[PDB]
């Protein structure tokens, strides 16, 4: 039923700006939080943020607020994470993920999108 | 010794259930034949007085997180809404590019937040194309690609519009809601009560208190006030939450105005259809604005911050502006009179805290709206008409959405939020609880039955 | 920041065994953690919430329990697919992962 | 002496309500599988014959002006043309300007109440506009500003127009209504009621008899007879009146005919729906036109006066034709096969009065309409497609809807009037009233219940 | 909640005809009759007539019948009073004013209009 | 045409006395009467109908009755609201107003 | 001797009656939360287990052809048809005059089952007129008079055409029917049932097996099986009938495929809607076909044969392909994955009998449509997006709709019929009948019962 | 209430071939077959052939099954019947006829048309 | 091709009289017969079908009845009206009509 496709992955510029993408299908797009995350080569897992579909709030984790956005095109179920000012060691698999919460609490993860590969180097 | 089965009828005694509530109104408006949204359409008569009684010696549990009726107020009053925007009038004949240049009035050489505006439409259905013309606050609007003359109303790409018609009014009333038959509502009279777990001075009532269906974000306006000194409300699953509702024991009030006068025009869709394009601006050009004493704001987030820090026991806390997104949430948002209204409120969440009444008086710059989304839907939406003149508009802060950023050394920090309907009912329905009566009891006895 | 350590890195183990997987909180998650297999090359997939609750679909050979600060993945029969990585998250204060841990022949 | 309470069940007791009544009919049409506006949208199987039981010794009230079920016939009524009309289609694109000239037929240089005209059509939906021609009736129009060669239909400015489709009938069928389990309808037999006040001999049916939803203005037709001598009712909170109703003993014939052949012509809509436009008129052109026997006129006004002068005790009497308004008052107006018409009564109402059959035959000129006003409301107007060919119609007058001039000097004045469709129901419901039975009496008795 | 505004008020010439109107709001316009009523200076009120506005029905004073007339424009709520060949003593205040009734009587008064003073003079 | 004649035509009193209004008809006119206040140089506005029914929003200090062709208002206080202007109405037969009654000082 | 009424409550005792039974299912599709055009519709939770009861020594009566709930199968299954296309978009604006010439595939000057077509549309509303290209498989469009480059879409001139929105699907569900309370249904079990006169092994359920809702023609798919030999059910009225159904006891399987990939195009139609259009052909090109295992349908039909001259005693039977009609009943059609199909079933059917297995693998020639007729209603048309890329599909042939020629000398024949929907589901809701529990019982007794 | 009205009769070449035509109103036209009868002058009626007006299915007489064919415009509620080749003996009286069934079997008659004759004859 | 005989070709008979008309068949065709009279000149109507069901609005003067392969039409009246053609159909298979039948003074 449900997936997350994303785009945007490839080779990069040095100190570069790059927005990756993600698409959503098959469940109500309202309902469920989108969190950002990724793996450097030899590195567990980490978050970047997260960000409400509904009405567009986001989150950063506290060493990237200055180089992340996030934001949605809500009409086409679709979301963009916009890095700013690439580093070497961001080279990285990114995933968009979704994330279970009652009305109270956001929970753990139920699915992961296809992951997108990106290389930081000219 | 010698007991047998007997079987008690009508045994008060009660389990948790899903069920469908009545919506109850005050019988026609605030008891008059005024046209208002919500008590005009059906709703059902007056309770005179909701007959409460005390329960001696009841221990009960409530968790207003999970509650069942939350959810059939957020339908309520999306139906409601949907049931009376029905009739109205569908902007679909406006909606392409228009050419559009700098607003102005006399003495006003700009208005700055704003364009004037003229498009092609057709005044009666298969006569000649005209052109006419009209000035929109400049967030109703988009840009056409390129340096561009070209522009178009913000949703009537993705979504059908309709003109809310001027008869109505977007006026709350207190609403009721009420048991059928067999169901019974319980209260939670415990006045320092935190939303979860059991509380021990318990009340039913066949119908709960009025409720006032505001449409708000960051603010919780025109509510209730907590009974204790401020009670701080969020989920416990996690340290992660959505929301958290700070709820207070005194109103702070705060005081808006959309001075400059409006002179509304009428233009022709079709039979017996006109649309309320916003014409001249008319007076000395002002924002629109509002104003709060600062004394109070200032004890208000001490006493906050005060009873925060007994949820969060390390040193540090902190407010902030909103992140990012929609001006829905990105800004306080409310609708006085019958425009709809969105404020940077910066100014009043840049403050700090650590361990250990008409003066200063603080003023908010506001911009204001038209087109508007409700409930977060897409696909459809609504046009505010211009209300004729100057318009100035009081209310009671209530209580703040807050949500929290993410948890560093020795420094919580918190910014505000909310924004999804649901949070507003929730902030003021955390009290009720709903059972059904499951009256066949069965017990043993020092009794048998005759044969004969 | 909550850290979580894995323990084995790498597990050795053999097809049909019954093999266990343990992680732990450097200070208390409630039983606010899960559990992910890692398939390699591909999209993860959930397996445990709740240090406790089996999610839907998921083979009934996985199960998991905890005590205060440590939490435990167990698998009745290990097999080609199973000898893939897995990493503990928990979700009770921000989000963090483990390191990972790899079960290899 | 020794004396103790009793409860009886189904004791025959009642207090008057308002309660919702069911519409009842023949169980389709007439009995027959004709569709028909009324009996073929729901309103369930027949009554086969109403149980009627007279009541011995009952004296009770009764109320026509207050009553609690007229309401309900008017709505009732509203609903089922609603329902009917609301799947057939809307002639929007038919709207803009007309250019018009002097209508004609064979060996008829003019047709002098008519008007010939072209107009802009758009045949299949969203591309190439055509030209096409049609007649209407005068009425059906307005001329746009100026000496003016243009026009436009006369309601399509203020109100949607539905056209009727070809396949209904206007026919009345006899409804009854009946009441709901628990609920009892009481006649009123007393062969000289006036409406108001007691009768003293009463019965209860299940069902009313049969009632003929006829649309009609002055004159009630096709309705009952009084069983006395001529009957007058009216209010009595005052002199002051909205209406009086006159309800004959004696029916008077009435003879209608629209003798010119219509030829109808389909112009398409778009997907298989097409404007029933009216195309050449054919024949020795006439007005449409109305025939009463002068003897049984000048009779039944004769036999009206010296009934209505025991209500006005002193000296004159006088009738004259409307005083203004619209045609729908100011002319006798019906629906005659299925087309709707508007006659000049002037000729019928010329008399006077004061204190101590085929020959000299009326006949009277009408105009008739295509685009009608129903209910009174605005907004929703309808379009009578044309009857193809030519028409006769009969019916019987029963009663006159009158009201009453300034009161003069030994001088009583009436002339036609009503039209407020609510006064035709009330001309024949004013028999009936619905109660609720209260079936739980209590009464002491000499009797008590054994212990044991 | 209900109005009833006036215009048309102002002075007027000898022998002239003129058209008072009256705007009504915020009531079901079909359920009520109105009634045109004046007070020329030192005299007590009068009545000049009354309109259904629901078919249009007009009823008349038997002093005036020949000079009056009414009419309402339906669709905007509006009624207009035309008093043909004006004289010196038609100088007076005019209101238009609602009257409540039964399905069978017209009864007292309940709404008075803003009013409309007239002065017959060249 | 029914006249109504008021009476007096001047009502001399004074501020929270009780003060009452008199109207009589050339013939009967059964209930069918109505009285209002008059505030000056505005809109006058209903107070009692059916001789009798107090109207909705009108004050408490107002009230009347009536007896054959005679009907009376009366006035619990006097007040600068209530020196003024008021008149009795028919409407029983045709409509007709009475001259019309001031109270003062 | 000594005998006195009594009255048994609750007696188990039944007659037949019309009655509204519940539409049941699956509680969200499969047990599912996916979006599919039955399921998630209403239609209430699951049976977990039909809880069937064989009744002892009952002898009871069945009639498939008078049955009195096959009327509300059919009646629901377009009601939910008609409830979720409501919603989904109406291509009005596509409906005036096409321009149109040959399609290419690749490498070539041709593709033979469409044609290429341009034409105008509107965009968004009075925005500029604009040109847009699609192609269509050729039965969707018909050429207006003479050589002709001009053509339109074949429905359209009747009626609204809506196109099905790409969220949902054609996909059957296993739909059961239950009976209200105090209703009870019953099974026939007699595993030789012709579907008329009386069964001797009987049983009750609250509710049905699962029925799927395949719409198909001449041959019944994914149904059940008989469980004898072969069943040929009849009406025995007259040796006229409208319809014979053959029920196998054994499936042959039919496989199909639309191997050419198709691309999808969106040209937006106004405030939301998306008319998806199809676009350029891609791949290797073929026909649309079906596959079939000759050996079992010559087993098939020999045993057909065998079993109908039971009922035909004479000496010889036939089968032919459709005499005339609409494609609807002249082919074999279904609708595989999301297009809809039509099948030249002539190889089939070439096949003649008298008195006294991947080999030789028949396959068949298939064309495919968009607008597709539903019910055999007018007035009303589905219009089918284009699924992109290729599709293949399986599928259980289980039993043929015949009818039966005109009778000549010794010879029977028989070809493919049936289309009208309804004997789909008396096809399967043949065991059912649905009775009312009449359950006041009285009778004599060797009692009477104590005055004090 | 119902009708089948007719055309199409009148003189008709030797081997032509013709279209009669009849019109229903009154019923659901999707409910009932219709049977083409006729009537030699001296002769028995005959039948010609069955329609089903829903789907257009047609089944005719073995005589017959060369030269006839059938065919509705069914949002006219309007059926034709091709004889093709044309023979001196079909000059006769031609009928549509409405045919009443159940669900299951194909009855009496229930209503005949107004009748077209043809005669054959150039 | 199922034969239908109808008996005698033309029958006499006078006004207000009781009479009589016979259909046969080559072989069984149920009680699956019908009755229809033939005004001259006109579209024929039904009477009877199922060899004994009268129709809607069909005078009552009209009965028939059956025995194996055998069919009557019986007419309790003879009149101007009926003095006419009538003809019997059988539906069981096929449609096959009669020759029709006379009935004259």
């Amino acid at each position: 039923q449900v997936r997350l496709a994303q785009y945007g992955g490839g080779v990069k510029r040095l100190g570069a700006t790059m927005t990756l993408s993600c698409v959503a299908s098959g469940y109500t797009f309202n309902d469920y939080y989108i969190h950002w995350v990724r793996q450097a080569p030899g590195q567990g897992f980490e978050l970047l943020g997260y960000i409400d579909p509904a009405n567009g709030r986001p989150d950063y984790a506290g060493a990237l607020r200055e180089r992340l956005s996030f934001y949605r095109d809500k009409s086409m179920e679709t979301l963009y994470m916009d890095l700013r000012s690439l580093r070497y060691d961001d080279t990285a698999m990114y995933y968009c993920v979704r994330n279970v919460g009652t009305a109270g609490s956001l929970l753990h993860y139920d699915h992961w999108g296809s992951g997108s590969p990106v290389i930081v180097s000219s | 010794e010698n007991l047998w089965v007997t079987v008690y009828y009508g045994v008060p005694v009660w389990k948790e259930a899903k069920t469908t509530l009545f919506c109850a109104s005050d019988a026609k408006a605030y008891e008059k034949e005024v046209h208002n949204i919500w008590a005009t359409h059906a709703c059902v008569p007056t309770d005179p007085n909701p007959q409460e009684m005390v329960l001696k010696n009841v221990t009960e549990n409530f968790n207003m997180w999970k509650n069942d009726m939350v959810d059939q107020m957020h339908e309520d009053v999306i139906s409601l809404w949907d049931q009376s925007l029905k009739p109205c009038v569908k902007l679909t004949p406006l909606c392409c590019t228009l050419n559009c240049t700098n607003a102005t009035a006399s003495n006003s050489s700009i208005i700055e937040g704003m364009k004037n505006c003229s498009f092609n439409i057709t005044t009666e259905l298969r006569c000649k194309r005209e052109k006419k013309n009209a000035l929109f606050y400049k967030l109703d609007i988009v840009q056409l690609d390129g340096n561009s003359s070209q522009y178009r109303l913000i949703n009537c790409d993705t979504s059908v519009i309709t003109q809310v018609c001027p008869k109505l009014s977007f006026d709350p009333i207190p609403i009721h809601y009420c048991a059928p038959a067999g169901y019974a509502i319980l209260k939670c009279n415990n006045k320092t009560f935190t939303g979860t777990g059991p509380c021990n001075n318990v009340s039913t009532v066949q119908c709960t208190h009025g409720i006032k269906p505001v449409l708000s974000t960051q603010l919780l306006l025109n509510g209730s006030l907590a009974e204790g000194e401020i009670i701080i409300r969020s989920e416990n699953i996690t340290k992660n939450v959505k929301t958290i509702i700070v709820h207070l024991n005194e109103s702070v009030k705060i005081e808006c105005t959309r001075p400059n006068n409006k002179t509304r025009t009428s233009i022709r869709i079709g039979p017996g259809q006109a649309f309320y394009a916003t014409g001249q601006v008319i007076g000395d050009i002002r924002e629109a604005y509002c104003n709060i004493n600062e004394s109070k704001w200032n004890e208000t987030l001490q006493r906050v911050s005060k009873k925060l820090k007994e949820y969060f026991p390390h040193k540090n806390i902190t407010f902030q502006p909103s992140s990012g997104g929609d001006l829905e949430i990105t800004t306080h948002s409310f609708n006085c009179g019958g425009e709809f209204f969105y404020c940077n409120t910066s100014s009043l969440f840049n403050r700090t805290y650590m361990a250990n009444n008409s003066t200063r008086t603080i003023t908010i710059h506001c911009r204001i709206k038209q087109i508007i989304n409700m409930w977060q839907e897409v696909g459809r939406a609504m046009y505010a008409p211009p209300i004729a003149g100057n318009i100035t508009c009081i209310s009671n802060i209530t209580g703040l959405l807050l949500t929290r950023d993410y948890g560093k050394n020795n420094t919580e920090t918190f910014r505000p939020g909310g924004g999804n309907m649901k949070d507003n009912w929730r902030s003021e329905l955390y009290k009720y609880k709903v059972v059904k009566i499951e009256p066949l009891g069965v017990a043993p006895t020092r009794c048998k039955r005759r044969v004969v | 920041e909550i850290v979580l350590t894995q323990s084995p890195a790498t597990l050795s183990a053999s097809p049909g065994e019954r093999v266990t997987l343990t992680c732990r909180a450097s200070r208390s998650v409630r039983n606010n953690v899960a559990w992910y297999q890692h398939k390699g090359g591909q999209s993860p997939r959930l397996l445990i919430y709740d240090a406790s609750t089996r999610a839907a679909g998921v083979p009934a050979r996985f199960s998991g329990s905890a005590s205060g600060t440590e939490f435990t993945l167990a698998i009745s029969n290990l097999e080609s697919e199973d000898f893939t990585v897995y990493f503990c998250l928990q979700y009770n204060n921000w989000w963090t992962f483990g390191q990972g841990t790899r079960v290899d022949i």
